[PDB]
């Protein structure tokens, strides 16, 4: 498999980087019947779902990982039928209720009780914790209060402001930083002395984490594919591999800033409409076009100053919108009458 | 050993023991020698001790045995609409009222009415409250109503016309400060200097907030296990506050003014973790009240960081919001 | 001597020729009436301009005696379920009964764009299995919503607000239809009261028919319980805002007026100012339309109203 | 029978005419007609206006304005509608503004960018676009089902970091070893218990130069057909 | 009894204000004849009361047996009150004769299907019995059962008419009234006598002595539940004259300690600065819009104290341009 899967940390005593963090989750699993629900936020790609499941493997033990994914059907008051996939363990549940929409209410209303009337207890694992609707986040809070014998809740995000107070009064916080570029380095020079990849010098590796930005499922699929493209020798002269998606906005950003006019605007609503034809998220596409304008030399002050606001501006229309293409193209020729 | 929030562990069990409400405490003995108990409003800043006050009302009514079957404790911000919290009071009401022991009414002058409590009561729409209203007329012969809140002004006229209302004053600092130290003390909680002050300025005063961070405190140090004080630091990881060395960095990093600069640090900030609200917070709380800025900085700051706040409650990227703030007011 | 009728629901248009608006939709129902072999349909637009309407006036011209048994009508978005309906509609299409030759039984389905695919492609299915003997015709809000095989089987319909001409013309109708002693300025008013919507400028007749019985403009904006548009012109051109606020406060807010009431008013208002140039007329409807989506979340306070005068303001002194 | 699809193109390019917006166009042409035309079929005219508002050229600027800033401010408006369209078609049915979405949808901005049409009307191209994103997001969604128990990543992350790489490793060694690539493509296949469907739909997400449809249709058929024959011959985890 | 039911008119010729529709009802009412009426307005206009007095005029003494009142958004249910309704039409006395009456109060909290089971009711018994609907907007009925019923609009009372009830309640209640708690009620009350009549009862039984004491503004402001003016005006004084901490210190000490709301003060805060004289339009429409912006947020959710440092920082930049 992928050296990002293979390598994987199984086990707590596995784990290579955020020592406190790996001694706190030791701890905790050292008491399973008074483990209290948690809520663990952090940047992507830094290693929560590793970490969530090394510790449900520490009070459960390996059987955590014979995962089998499964359909559950519910049906809403309206009469309507929705689907849920669900991957369970004969120890625990993950599900990720943000799949259902504005219908994550429900669904958790039924599945936790469900669990609740099959039940020590049983660990529920919620991924998207963020994105829960705050009608969710309530009734996730009175399934706190009342099923708290046999359910424990174990919620991952990104970003802790959208979980609302109360979830946050019954629930321990865990922060869970980007690894520095140094236990990066540390972690790729591990894979390539496992997988044998030959290296002029370790200093390629240390590139390798400052092009993932802390992101270490980034970096294990960059080093992947930079041992791949170059014969499974890496040289120092070896460029980054980054993703499709982010060449393609890259190149958008140069044509922005080398040319403003309508006919550039035009071209640019087809790139932005092949980037969202293929699953590219416009949260994602508009973060990543405004960090590659504030990155262009020839820009001064005045111009990032306007970019970046207007990034913000765009970005709550694209939160508070429904067609993402709209706000993208707004966005874009505001950028480009700024630059003039 | 039994395991029980500190919050409801310490509660008040009787009027007497309410420290700082003298006023509402008074008034409610008054009440309470008067053979009739109205509907009540309790109204204060959170963390008071309305709901202790009530509950201890409640006990020395009913007595401990029989206080549990007369009491329908309910939270009005409850969803599925006003539906559920009326049909939960409908179902309360229509219930027999259960007959006291002779132990009961020998001991405490048990009254032939039901109390319903609800808490957050403010937090209910017009419709809501026009409904309760309707409601409490309709079973005001065996039910009475405590309605807690912290605004007063949240609630509609004609709902608080029927209340009489007892005002909370906020607790002052030794007060809270005394409460928090007696519970540590009681617990065996080692805390280090000035921990306490901190858990208090974190929960800006709430003394709810500060006994569970305290909770959350002690719970940390004893899965730490090393035996050491709980430090402020911790208490500070447990609320999700950002460090104050970091919120100077920012703040310093605004003064120098490079767009640049500010940019790496916000990128390198992002990846820490730490929300994006609570630097907002704090750093509203450092500019408003520093004596170094004058009157047209802060009216500008106080707009710029609102308008950030707002962008953040609609589920935004807090990368882009905090740069944007961070420029502008480093534009200032 | 006999019960007294609502007009709405006694003039209410019983046949296609009763119809007024949509000249082009209303001429294809004619004609697929006129030469029999009705076709699966697709009708789309806002709610609450009469799809359903026409659509039961093409059943009784093509049924005639037959329409009571031979015309289903049903709403996807009803809490029965849409298994429920399917069902309901597969008894009614098996269901055999003695039409002529050139008819077939009619199924009206309310709400189509909220069905899923798999549901649109059952009734697809069951559409072609029971073509020969009934045929469907659909109502939604959104016709793109609907999948593309129903969209290329089914022929396309789309009903729109009625226009202010054929509001009067149904209204000069009505008024031949009953004697009503009626005004130009009357009529206009209530034209101006109902933007497009048929049943209200009606009942708006009626009820001052009932009132006053004669129809002119004073009656009109006694009865109906929206701000008098002449205060409202003199609150949006008042030239300084103060008397702006003071109209505001005075002749709307304490007079009972809801907010909405207030916005909608203004909104009429603001898009027949003849005198102000279009640029600025449309940046005040930019900004009543902003406080009336503030007020419709829920905050519609005086202070909202009280800004959108600012901003109009502001806009109209530059 | 055909004019009922050129209703929407008459609309676009009516309400895109600059006479209409200057004062006697406006008298003769009320602000009424527009709302009227917006009403006319108000599914395909905001579509229609925010495809060929960049399509004009403009003779309605005013002095020292640019069309760019005449097209921004148009998609400024434009997006406003659509936050507004949002509000109207949610649970709430907020139907009564719908004559402001119209002017934050189709007449505002054609009132910016208001001129005389530099080439065609063209037809929304945002209905096709959210047909192939709905597809290729079930797709993934698809893909994502299979690989759950091999990948700690959602879907978002299976798309952004996992495919570049799937790419190299199911089929970027074909272009290098013929045939002789086969037996490890079928195995990384197995360990994320993906099929030739998923194979085929993972490489229809990739986007700028690392298209594959051309890089797919020049390997030799030979080792196509070895490769599906060598699949069909052999069980696979389920 | 409350003081609502106590205090209403015996006949027809007490009802102040409503002259016009008075007269228009008595009409009817003289005729012996009685249509389907719907009576919307804002509350407390008197529509119960003119209902009533008409129902007593016409049937005499025996009315109780004649007529009955029911809540339609009563909690027992819209079947209980649906068969309530059709045993009084089914049953019959020796001495009915004509239209039996029923009177349903605040039928717009009636959801669709139970306004439309009513319209079916009601014309099931239009022959022998006659409706009367009360609501405070009759847009909020759906069309169908609106266009059923003669429509009759209640405008709100002068504030003269006002006055004259409340001196007349306060002198057949023996109650004493301050001027200035007078205003405050009319002012909170904005013309509808149901507040004013329950807040001056709620008032009378808050007093210690319910003939000597007296009833100030104090006491009105604190049974509302509403923000004194006082209050307001300091925190205004405050921001307007003060530096930054000291308005700061002053807007969350007066709204913590007095549990004023956020948006209340705002509210509050702009019905104050109406009144003042301002040199600068642009000062009034930077305060308007920025302190509806804040509002907007408010109504969101938010940081409070951010939103608290937003309108102090608003209202100081809008009064720096004179
Ligand atoms: N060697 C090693 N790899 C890690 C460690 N933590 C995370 N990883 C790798 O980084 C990736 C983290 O992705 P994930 O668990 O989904 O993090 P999340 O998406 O932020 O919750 C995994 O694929 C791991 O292979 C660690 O402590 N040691
Ligand atoms: N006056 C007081 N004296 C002693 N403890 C108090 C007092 N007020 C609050 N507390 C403490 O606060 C905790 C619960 O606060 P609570 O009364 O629920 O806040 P609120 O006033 O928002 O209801 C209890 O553990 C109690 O010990
Ligand atoms: N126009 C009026 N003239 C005289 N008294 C009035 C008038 N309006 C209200 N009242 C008094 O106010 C009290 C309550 O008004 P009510 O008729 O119950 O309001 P609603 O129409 O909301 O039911 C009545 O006792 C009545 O005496």
């Amino acid at each position: 498999s992928l050296w990002v899967d293979k390598y994987r940390p199984k086990s707590l005593n596995a784990l290579s980087h955020n020592e406190e963090l790996t001694n706190f989750l030791k701890s905790l699993s050292d008491q399973p019947r008074d483990l209290p629900h948690l809520l663990l936020y952090g940047p992507n790609g830094t290693g929560k779902k590793t970490r969530c499941m090394a510790l449900l493997e520490s009070i459960f033990g390996p059987g955590v990982y014979r995962l089998k994914i499964d359909v559950r059907q519910f049906v809403t008051a309206s009469n309507r039928k929705l689907e849920l996939n669900v991957v369970s363990s004969p120890y625990h549940l993950e599900i990720t209720p943000s799949d259902m929409g504005n219908n994550d209410r429900i669904v958790i209303q039924e599945l936790l009780k469900e669990v609740a009337q099959m039940e020590r207890y049983k660990c529920v694992i919620i991924n998207e914790a963020n994105s829960l609707t705050k009608d969710a986040q309530a009734a996730l809070r009175r399934t706190m209060e009342k099923y708290s014998k046999n359910i424990r809740l174990i919620m991952v995000c990104d970003s802790m402001s959208p979980i609302i107070a109360p979830i946050k009064s019954r629930c321990l916080l865990i922060r869970c930083p980007a690894p520095s570029d140094s236990e990066i380095s540390t972690i790729l020079s591990d894979v390539v002395t496992n997988e044998r990849i030959q290296l002029e010098t370790k200093d390629i590796l240390k590139r390798i984490a400052q092009a993932s930005n802390g992101n270490l499922r980034v970096s294990l699929l960059m080093l992947e594919s930079m041992a791949l493209n170059n014969e499974l020798a890496l040289k120092s002269s070896s460029p980054i591999i980054k993703p499709d998606w982010i060449i393609v906005i890259h190149k958008l950003t140069r044509k922005i800033v080398k040319e403003r006019s309508v006919n550039s605007l035009i071209e640019c609503r087809a790139v932005l409409y092949d980037l969202l034809a293929h699953c590219i998220p416009a949260n994602i596409i508009l973060k990543e076009l405004t960090f590659s304008l504030l990155d262009v030399e020839t820009l001064n002050t005045t111009n990032k100053s306007s970019i970046i606001e207007y990034s913000s501006v765009f970005d709550e229309r694209l939160s508070l919108g429904n067609k993402a293409i709209f706000h993208l193209e707004g966005f874009i020729a505001k950028v480009m009458c700024c630059l003039d | 050993l039994a395991q029980q929030p500190w919050v409801e562990k310490y509660r008040p069990k009787n009027l007497d023991e309410v420290t700082a409400q003298d006023h509402a405490v008074t008034v409610l003995k008054k009440t309470l020698k008067s053979a009739n108990l109205p509907h009540m409003l309790f109204y204060g800043p959170p963390g008071t001790g309305k709901t202790s006050t009530i509950l201890a009302l409640t006990k020395e009514l009913y007595g401990p045995d029989l206080m549990k079957s007369r009491i329908l404790e309910l939270n009005a911000s409850d969803e599925r609409g006003i539906s559920i919290v009326r049909e939960k009071v409908k179902n309360f009401a229509r219930l027999t009222v259960s007959k006291p022991s002779k132990h009961d009414l020998e001991n405490y002058p048990c009254p032939p009415y039901k109390i319903i409590i609800l808490d957050e009561a403010d937090s209910m729409t017009a419709d809501a409250q026009s409904a309760l209203r309707r409601t409490m007329e309709t079973y005001s012969g065996v039910t009475r109503f405590c309605l807690i809140c912290n605004y007063v002004t949240r609630i509609i006229d004609p709902l608080a016309s029927r209340c009489s209302k007892f005002r909370f004053k906020a607790l002052d600092a030794s007060n809270a400060i005394d409460r928090l130290r007696f519970i540590s003390e009681q617990e065996n909680v080692k805390c280090d200097d000035g921990v306490l002050e901190r858990i208090l300025d974190i929960s800006a005063g709430d003394l709810r907030r500060g006994i569970t961070l305290l909770q959350s405190a002690s719970k940390g140090a004893q899965y730490l296990g090393d035996g050491k004080n709980i430090t402020s630091t911790q208490v500070e990881e447990l609320a999700g506050v950002v460090p104050h060395d970091i919120l100077i960095e920012i703040v310093e990093k605004v003064k120098s003014g490079d767009f640049d600069e500010i940019k790496k640090y916000v990128n390198t900030f992002m990846k820490s973790g730490w929300s994006a609200a609570s630097v907002v917070n704090q750093l509203h709380e450092y500019y408003i009240t520093n004596d170094n800025f004058d009157t047209n900085f802060k009216n500008q700051i106080s707009w710029l960081l609102f308008t950030t706040d707002s962008r953040l409650n609609n589920g935004t990227n807090e990368h882009i919001q905090l740069l944007n703030l961070l420029v502008k007011i480093s534009q200032l | 001597l006999s019960l007294q009728l609502p007009w709405v629901e006694k003039y209410r248009p019983q046949v296609l020729s009763d119809i007024v608006g949509n000249k082009e939709t209303i001429d294809r129902l004619q004609q697929i009436a006129k030469d029999g072999n009705m076709p699966h349909m697709i009708i789309s637009g806002m709610p609450g301009i009469g799809k359903t309407t026409s659509v039961h006036c093409l059943a009784h011209e093509l049924l005639g005696r037959s329409y009571a048994d031979g015309v289903l009508e049903l709403n996807a978005s009803d809490d029965r379920g849409i298994d429920v309906v399917r069902n309901q509609i597969k008894h009614f299409a098996q269901k055999k009964l003695h039409l002529p030759p050139g008819k077939h039984k009619i199924v009206i389905l309310d709400e189509a764009d909220s069905m899923t695919a798999g549901a649109q492609q059952a009734l697809r299915r069951t559409m072609e299995l029971y073509s020969n003997s009934t045929r469907f015709a659909f109502a939604c809000n959104q016709s793109n919503k609907i999948i593309e095989p129903l969209q290329s089987r089914c022929a396309i319909l789309r009903y729109s607000k009625l226009s202010d001409e054929d509001v009067l013309k149904r209204l000069l109708q009505i008024i031949k239809l009953e004697d009503v002693k009626y005004t130009n300025d009357g009529l206009e008013a209530i034209i101006f009261t109902a933007e497009g919507d048929m049943r209200q400028a009606i009942n708006n007749l009626q009820s001052t028919v009932a009132g006053h019985g004669l129809v002119n403009a004073d009656n009109v904006f006694k009865i109906v319980d929206s701000p008098h548009p002449l205060i409202v012109k003199k609150m949006l051109l008042a030239s300084n805002l103060e008397d702006s606020i003071q109209i505001l406060r005075t002749d709307l807010w304490k007079k009972g007026y809801s907010s909405i009431d207030i916005v909608t008013t203004s909104f009429r208002v603001t898009k027949n100012l003849a005198q102000v140039k279009e640029s600025v007329r449309l940046e005040m409807i930019k900004e009543i339309g902003l406080t009336h989506m503030r007020i419709l979340e829920g905050v519609g306070t005086y202070l909202q109203l009280a800004s959108m005068l600012a901003k109009i303001h502001k806009l109209n002194n530059k | 029978e055909k004019n009922i699809a050129l209703k929407p193109f008459d609309i676009a390019h009516k309400m895109l005419d600059g006479q209409i917006y200057s004062d006697i166009g406006s008298r003769n042409f009320t602000l009424n007609d527009k709302i009227a035309l917006y009403f006319d079929d108000f599914d395909f005219t905001p579509l229609m206006i925010q495809e060929n508002y960049l399509s004009t050229r403009p003779s309605v600027l005013k002095p020292g304005q640019s069309h760019l800033e005449a097209v921004a401010e148009a998609a400024n408006c434009i997006s406003l509608g659509d936050i507004v369209e949002k509000k109207i078609r949610s649970s709430e049915q907020l139907w009564s503004l719908l004559p402001l979405h119209a002017v934050l949808s189709s007449v505002y901005p054609a009132s910016k960018v208001a001129g005389h049409m530099a080439g065609r009307i063209n037809f929304t191209a945002w209905l096709g676009q959210n047909s192939k994103s709905a597809k290729y997001y079930r797709l993934l969604q698809e893909i994502h089902y299979h690989t759950r128990l091999g990948t700690s990543t959602d879907k978002i992350g299976l798309r952004l970091d996992y495919l570049p790489t799937f790419r190299k490793r199911l089929l970027d060694p074909f272009l290098k070893q013929g045939a002789d690539a086969i037996s490890s493509v079928i195995e990384v296949m197995d360990d994320y218990y993906l099929t030739k469907e998923d194979w085929d739909s993972i490489m229809e997400f990739f986007v700028g130069p690392d298209v594959t449809t051309a890089i797919i249709k020049k390997i030799p058929a030979t080792v196509k057909s070895g490769f599906t024959r060598k699949y069909n011959s052999m069980t696979h985890p389920v | 009894l409350p003081w609502v039911e106590k205090y209403r008119p015996e006949t027809l010729d007490e009802v102040y204000g409503q002259n016009e529709v008075i007269t228009t009802v008595r009409k009817f009412v003289d005729e012996g004849k009685l249509p389907h009426l719907l009576f919307y307005g804002p509350p407390g206009t008197g529509k119960t009361s003119t209902i009533v007095a008409l129902a007593r005029e016409i049937y005499g003494k025996n009315y109780s047996n004649m007529v009955l009142e029911l809540n339609a958004s009563d909690d027992r249910g819209i079947d209980v009150v649906r068969n309530q309704i059709k045993d009084f039409a089914s049953t019959r006395q020796i001495f009915s004769k004509g239209f039996k009456l029923i009177i349903l109060d605040e039928a717009d909290a009636m959801t669709n299907a139970a306004q439309n089971a009513l319209r079916r009711v009601i014309e099931r018994y239009t022959k022998n019995t006659r409706f009367c609907v009360l609501a405070n907007y009759a847009h909020k009925l759906t069309p169908a059962l609106l266009s059923r019923c003669t429509r009759f609009r209640f405008q709100p009372l002068p504030q003269e008419a006002i006055e004259r009830r409340i001196a007349n309640v306060l002198v057949h209640e023996k109650l004493k009234l301050s001027p200035n708690a007078e205003k405050a009620l009319i002012e909170l009350s904005n013309g509808d006598m149901r507040r004013v009549l329950n807040v001056l009862q709620s008032c009378k039984a808050t007093l210690d002595n319910p003939d000597e004491d007296e009833i100030s503004d104090d006491v009105i402001y604190e049974c509302c539940g509403a923000p004194r003016p006082s209050d307001l005006k300091a925190v205004l004084k405050s921001i307007l004259e003060d530096d930054w901490g000291t308005a700061h210190y002053t807007l969350n000490k007066v709204r913590s300690a007095k549990g004023l709301a956020l948006i209340d003060l705002i509210e509050g805060i702009v019905k104050i600065l109406e009144d003042y004289e301002l040199q600068n339009e642009e000062t009034r429409v930077h305060l308007l819009t920025k302190l509806a912006d804040i509002e907007y947020s408010i109504s969101k959710g938010g940081n409070d104290q951010i939103q608290g440092s937003a309108v102090i920082g608003a209202i100081k930049a809008s009064f720096e341009n004179e």
